[PDB]
RNA sequence: ACCUUAAGAUAUCAGAGGAAAGUCCUACUGAUCAAACAUGCGCUUCCAAUAGUAGAAGGACGUUAAGCAUUUAUCAUUGAACUGUUCAUUGAAGUCAUUGAUGCAAACUCCUUGGUCACACACACAUACGGCGCGGAAGGCGUGUUUGCUGACGUUUCCAUUCCCUUGUUUCAAUCAUUGGUUAAACUGAUUUUUGGGGCCCUUUGUUUCUUCUGCCUGGAGAAGUUUGACACCAAAUUCAAAUUGGUGUUAGGGGAGCUGGGGCCUUUCAAAAAAAUUUUGGAAGGUCUUGGUAGGAACGGGUGGAUCUUAUAAUUUUUGAUUUAU
């Protein structure tokens, strides 16, 4: 329908935190109209452990998208 | 049983329970009657509506008598040491001063009272036809 | 065939609505919108006690109870008289209908009888 | 809807809005969308257990939020009257 | 005058939330199985 | 199909840029800055009061208030009115208005000046200013104006005194300055 | 208060309603708009029960008095999601009469000035 | 066109 | 420079007719429903002292107030003494608060809101209480008429088509005029001009707030105007003002005459049933009382707006379940 508006995003470290305890933060790569992203170099804030190469996160989970770059 | 007359009360609260629901009220603060709403009132026909002897209220809706209502109670001794609290300041309900004065003839409730401390019934009923 | 057609044909009948918090509705319903959203009138709204000393209760209902405005202070249960509460649709979890009225002749889909006559 | 384009009216304007975990976010209101889907610049965030911290940017879905105050200003809006004049649009 | 007027309320007070964390959100798990029923 | 509610146009169906794209020009730019104009300034010249509930006064009330004297009531003329009505709509604007910034022309010269007064580089709200002035840079340092003093600066301005009170001033200072 | 009994979301516009929400939050504010049924709100100030006040609710002086914090916050549009029903507190400002009296007003109003609006706009 | 899993369809099945 | 569209529908069943089986339609006909508008109920609830200095409802994001009672203020590493305790060092985070937070309670101050209406200062009532003054607010129920969601826009070779007083008010008297009733000489009532008196109101605060202009407290006044118009105000830039273009509003309250929609009651006349005598039902006309309206309305029309309804749609962004805190 309509493309939420991340194309001011694109590779740039963004920290987004999953459900309502996880904090995911990487490099977004793409995304989908039901917000789903898909994010490399991932690594899981809490020591803090990494993902993996290439990861995609379910729109569903996600609540905020703040970015920790200049944006 | 002998019952006081009262002037200058509020004619505004309309609905004969929620008058005396509010002169109740007003009568006896933190009443454990007035201060629960949604209470039935004891309606003795021939059980104290107030505590300190308040038996029942009379009122009437008729032009003549707008601002008038009565209050009858259960003993004279009662009745009297209301008086006693009246003390001449002049008691408050809503927002105007009232004036208290014992009535000229006692309630039909405490006629019946004394008439049972039944003729003296059958000719008040009688005497309700020829006056109306 | 949908139901929410059928709920539509009480419209003036007592019905006992229980919402998935636990707090069970019960008043005059009138109409049901297509998405169950119902609107009951002259509504007595109350809180099954578990039963249970020490399984206590709902706790966000009691709050939801209270907040509605309606609870007697002297009441010894939850339970809120009050006009008119408006039921979001996808709250309700379960409507107990009256026992007195008839199924056979509110459950006939006129409209899945009329495309079946077409047909 | 009305709701959704009064938030529309209500770009460049300081607003707060608060998400379904508990927390609070209130900045610039940079763009939204036709599914409440907001970004919020210069945001100035409240965790639910009452920390304060500050972020230059924000992207909330929109399923998560619970409420949005704009200002109060916005109860004038052309859109909010209900008798309206179009202009009878063209062919 | 060009943002003059659209000034914002002050900042909303905090109160201690009195709900569930979003992490511990669930609905009734353990729910128990339906044979046990069926026998008696 | 959806339309400016501002601008009256009537917008052929749109929902991403188009719509971005009109709210960012300027027939709906400052002709919604008008809207909230005139709308904000009705609620500044609302008048109406409220409601009067005029109660029968009574005789104790009455004899003291008829006994003390009567009151003249000034009033004024159609145009001067008009006139002072526009004077106080006026004072008003301009005193709303009004902002001091006298802290922001005393530090001047301060070691650190750039970087908090400037406003295009502080750290908070650089990040909006960061098509379309000589600009204080952030690479200034102390070596430069090294003695303030040096006929560079000006006289601190005379306090403000309000005009309607302009005789209240005292005739004469006490010290002979030229 | 009493309304009336054939009266949906769309005849309670400017009511001044008690919105509940899932987490036990009430909204007492001034509906004035609604579409999922989101609604707006004018003045709304949200309260609840604090945990350290909820055991007084609990069955059991005899009258319970609870302390319910409360935050102002104004022009604020809820999301259909979380809301769980609704209950109206009372009237609107003015009266039925004045009501339609201002409804008529302002249709002659828009009447005559679209008039105007498209004389002016051909000619 | 309707909800967005129908404009995902028209990607998916693109996609394989 | 980007954009040019989800599709359908507009009460419902039953009966008669028209274009074997549907199919559509009927300024067709019944019954139900819904909306608007009139109109009623001995319907139900609510509408503040002035015979007084009050009170009711709701607030305070108000004070006393550091009130009275409890309770809170990090984690890891290393060294030292010590029978867990104390002192120092490195690293890691760290909402502000401790005059806080939480529990309890009281006094005080202040804001918004209302018929601060009229007649009364009264001996009532068991069938318990004339609910038998005028309004207003909100619902409940009933009837009538119209409609079948609703609104702008165009066309008509459609219909439509009004005046008057007034802007503190009320009351008494003097006087003038008019009109009716009885004996135009007398008396009596209704309307009006001029002057004076009494009461109340002026916060009408931009001194009546419908607009402009003249104007006012020893006063309540004068002139002009009233919707394809006028008036007030906002914003700009030409380098003061004026100019224009773009916007937001205001154009009111009361009374009367006509004209007209509705109810109640009465009269007459007509029709049917139980008849030219009686009643009930329907209609026409007239009288009386009341209540509402008074500048738009009908018909046709479409690449017209908006509501409601159905289907995509029970598949991550709202309604076909992860907030009853669980094992």
């Amino acid at each position: 329908v309509s493309t939420p508006e991340l194309k001011k995003y694109m590779d740039k470290k963004i920290l987004l935190n999953i459900n309502g305890s996880r904090k995911v933060a990487g490099i977004l790569r793409g995304y989908d109209i039901f917000l789903n992203v898909v994010l490399d170099d991932a690594m899981e804030i809490n020591n803090n452990h990494q993902l993996g190469l290439q990861t995609v996160i379910r729109g569903n989970s996600i609540i905020s998208l703040e970015a920790l770059d200049a944006i | 049983m002998s019952a006081l007359y009262f002037q200058n009360l509020p004619s505004r609260p309309a609905n004969k329970e929620n008058y005396t629901r509010l002169l109740l009220k007003h009568i006896n603060p933190n009443n454990k009657y007035a201060i629960n709403p949604s209470l039935p009132l004891p309606h003795n026909k021939l059980l104290l509506d107030d505590q300190m002897g308040l038996l029942e209220v009379s009122i009437s809706r008729s032009s003549k008598m707008t601002n008038q209502a009565f209050l009858t109670f259960v003993t004279q001794e009662e009745a009297d040491r209301f008086l006693e609290k009246y003390t001449t300041t002049a008691l408050k309900v809503q927002g105007r001063k009232v004036r208290m004065g014992k009535a000229r003839t006692n309630s039909l409730l405490g006629l019946s009272i004394e008439m049972q401390k039944y003729n003296l019934d059958i000719k008040k009923v009688l005497k309700a036809r020829k006056l109306k | 065939m949908k139901l929410v057609n059928f709920l539509k044909k009480l419209r003036n009948e007592q019905v006992t609505i229980e919402l998935k918090n636990g707090t069970t509705v019960w008043g005059t319903l009138q109409s049901v919108s297509p998405q169950m959203n119902a609107i009951l009138t002259d509504v007595k709204l109350t809180l099954p006690q578990p039963r249970l000393n020490k399984l206590n209760s709902n706790g966000i209902a009691m709050a939801s109870l209270y907040l509605t405005g309606g609870q007697q202070p002297t009441a010894s249960d939850n339970i809120a008289s009050l006009q008119y509460i408006n039921i979001r649709g996808n709250t309700i979890r379960q409507i107990i209908l009256p026992d007195s009225l008839n199924l056979d002749s509110l459950l006939v889909d006129q409209k899945q009888l009329n495309s079946l006559r077409r047909s | 809807g009305i709701p959704v384009k009064l938030l529309n009216e209500a770009q460049g304007h300081i607003v707060s809005l608060e998400l379904t975990t508990g927390a609070t976010y209130r900045g610039k209101l940079v763009e939204s969308e036709d599914s409440m889907n907001v970004q919020l610049r210069d945001v100035i965030a409240t965790e639910p257990q009452g920390a304060v911290t500050h972020m230059d940017q924000i992207f909330v879905r929109g399923s998560q939020i619970k409420f949005i105050v704009v200002p109060d200003l916005l109860k004038n809006a052309p859109l909010f009257k209900k008798n309206s004049s179009r202009p009878m649009p063209p062919i | 005058d060009v943002s003059r007027l659209f000034k914002p309320r002050p900042p909303l007070s905090y109160k201690r939330p009195t709900d569930y964390p979003y992490a511990k959100r669930q609905t009734n798990p353990n729910i128990t199985g339906v044979a046990n029923l069926l026998s008696t | 199909k959806f339309y400016c509610d501002y601008c009256d146009t009537y917008l052929t169906h749109d929902s991403p840029s188009v719509r971005k794209t009109h709210c960012s020009g300027r027939k709906h730019k400052e002709n919604v800055k008008d809207y909230y104009r005139n709308k904000a300034r009705d609620i500044i010249n609302k008048h109406n009061h409220k409601r009067r509930h005029i109660g029968k006064r009574g005789r104790k009330e009455r004899e003291n208030s008829s006994q003390n004297e009567t009151l003249k009531v000034t009033c004024l003329s159609n145009k001067e009115k008009r006139h002072i009505m526009h004077v106080k709509k006026m004072n008003q604007k301009e005193l709303a208005q009004t902002s001091i910034d006298t802290l922001k022309l005393l530090y001047d010269g301060s070691p650190g000046y750039s970087k908090v007064f400037v406003d295009a580089n502080r750290f908070d709200i650089g990040d909006l200013v960061k098509r379309a002035q000589t600009s204080r840079s952030r690479d200034e340092t102390c070596e430069s104006n090294p003695f303030p003093r040096l006929n560079n600066p000006k006289k601190l301005e005379p306090p403000k005194i309000l005009s309607q009170w302009s005789n209240t001033i005292p005739k004469t200072s006490i010290f002979y300055s030229v | 208060i009493q309304v009336a009994h054939s009266s949906r979301l769309a005849n309670l516009i400017d009511y001044k309603l008690r919105v509940l929400t899932q987490d036990g939050r009430v909204y007492i504010g001034q509906l004035m708009a609604f579409d999922h049924m989101n609604l707006v709100l004018n003045e709304c100030i949200e309260e609840r029960v604090p945990k350290t006040q909820l055991d007084k609710l609990r069955p059991r002086g005899t009258t319970l008095n609870i302390k319910v914090e409360k935050r102002v916050l104004g022009l604020t549009i809820l999301r259909g999601e979380q809301i769980l029903s609704t209950v109206v507190e009372d009237k609107p400002l003015l009266s039925k009469k004045e009501r339609l009296v201002r409804d008529k007003k302002e249709k002659k109003q828009a009447q005559k000035q679209t008039k105007l609006r498209k004389e002016k706009e051909k000619k | 066109m309707s909800t967005p899993a129908a404009e995902q369809r028209k990607l998916v099945e693109q996609l394989m």
